[PDB]
């Protein structure tokens, strides 16, 4: 298994981010897909995870309303949509499995996290 | 909300105990991540007690509380990189890394 | 203000069923309609209310106790029950009021070489008084001289561990459970 990320990129502040996890290998519509982001010298932290299979959205408590992921089922891809940058907002996104193979479709209290095959990751310059 | 100590300092042969400790966790498990810096991090330890395929038997953890811990015995000199504990929220919402304990 | 349902019925961890975790619920309002839009395995059980008039109601406190067992002993998670988790590990009250929810994890409990982290209080001194809760390790003296410390052979050890492996029975695989006993809280 391995995920496929975007290329280094240069923008300005508003719109910003397109950056794509073109996955392959495992069934695709079995693990949640996590985005984490890392200032440079700083901690890693979450911004949001995305169901491939429609089943749910949900981002960050402090990234709200500024961040959308977006499934496509048929290029077996996942997006961001950020929009309006700071110098906070310069990171380097990784895109991350769940290893999790979840069979029968949500069993309650799931293993949510776990990201084990991150991408190689992309930058955001502002 | 998840804090963690920021540094710890090791010579070669000792017992390195990194710990993270989380108000919201008597309930989630936590997954440790082992980022060199330069590359994207990997799992390096998981579930509060189990150990992924491609890691050497020597990545321990204890979550007796609300506090967990990873435990190195015997540090070597390529294990010298970051630690970020991890959860989620109470419910399984909005994941929580951690400080980013550096270990030299 | 949407009381935390999600933070009893989606944590991941568990506890045991010796030391079911127990999560108040207060100063909130409720929305129930996430327990009966369920996936087909769930055992919604009421005792004093009905699950679709959980909404037009409002109860003072509400607390839901969470632990992991086996499938046959669902039926034990009863008022007025007798067998081993209900005698031993958990007991409801002669006047439950509140709702009984379990579903089948043979996913997250269950290792291929057994998860033995699930214990379970196989002998104690007397029965539980309802919701009291016994945590405590100590070695049960069962016979003719009760010793300092000696494990087994009339001084047994209590707390015995299941084993969960995936390929176990359907009355066997680890049916986690969650029991809503019930102003604050409305709908
Ligand atoms: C338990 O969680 C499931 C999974 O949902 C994920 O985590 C939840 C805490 C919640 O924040 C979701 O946004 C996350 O995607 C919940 O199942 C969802 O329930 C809603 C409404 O009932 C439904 O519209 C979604 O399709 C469900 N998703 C799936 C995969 O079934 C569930 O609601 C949570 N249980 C409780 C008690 O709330």
């Amino acid at each position: 298994v391995q995920l496929v990320q975007s290329g280094a990129e240069v923008k300005k502040p508003g719109a910003s981010v397109i950056v794509s996890c073109k996955a392959s290998g495992y069934r695709f519509i079995s693990h949640y897909i996590h985005w984490v982001r890392q200032a440079p010298g700083q901690g890693l932290e979450w911004m949001g995870k995305i169901d491939p299979s429609g089943r749910g959205t949900t981002y960050a408590q402090k990234l709200q309303g500024r961040v959308s992921v977006t499934r496509d089922t048929s290029t077996s891809s996942v997006y961001m949509a950020l929009s309006g940058l700071r110098s906070d907002d310069t990171a380097v996104y990784y895109c991350a499995r769940d290893r999790f193979p979840l069979s029968d479709p949500y069993v309650w209290g799931s293993p949510l996290g776990g990201l084990d095959v991150w991408g190689q990751g992309t930058t955001v310059i502002v | 909300d998840l804090t963690q100590p920021p540094s710890v300092s090791v010579s070669p042969g000792q017992t390195a105990r990194i710990t993270c400790s989380g108000d919201a966790l008597p309930s989630q498990y936590v997954y440790w991540y082992q980022q060199r810096p330069g590359q994207a991090p990997v799992l390096v330890m998981y579930k509060d007690s189990e150990r992924p395929p491609g890691i050497p038997e020597r990545f321990s953890g204890s979550t007796s509380g609300t506090t967990a811990t990873l435990t190195i015995t015997g540090v070597q000199a390529e294990d010298e990189a970051d630690y970020y504990c991890q959860s989620a929220d109470a419910s399984t919402t909005y994941h929580v890394f951690g400080g980013g304990t550096k270990v030299t | 203000n949407l009381c935390p349902f999600d933070e009893v019925f989606n944590a991941t961890r568990f506890a045991s069923v010796y030391a079911w975790n127990r999560k108040r619920i207060s100063n909130c309002v409720a929305d129930y309609s996430v327990l009966y839009n369920l996936a087909p395995f769930f055992t919604f059980k009421c005792y004093g209310v009905s699950p679709t008039k959980l909404n037009d109601l409002c109860f003072t406190n509400v607390y839901a106790d969470s632990f992991v067992i086996r499938g046959d002993e669902v039926r034990q998670i009863a008022p007025g029950q007798t067998g081993n988790i209900a005698d031993y590990n958990y007991k409801l009250p002669d006047d439950f009021t509140g709702c009984v929810i379990a579903w089948n994890s043979n996913k997250l409990d269950s290792k291929v070489s057994g998860n033995y982290n699930y214990l379970y209080r196989l002998f104690r001194k007397s029965n539980l008084k309802p919701f009291e809760r016994d945590i405590s390790t100590e070695i049960y003296q069962a016979g003719n001289k009760p010793c300092n410390g000696v494990a087994g052979f009339n001084c047994y050890f209590p707390l015995r561990s299941y084993s969960f492996r995936p390929t176990y029975g359907v009355g066997h695989q680890p049916y986690r459970v969650v029991v809503l006993s019930f102003a604050t809280v409305c709908g």
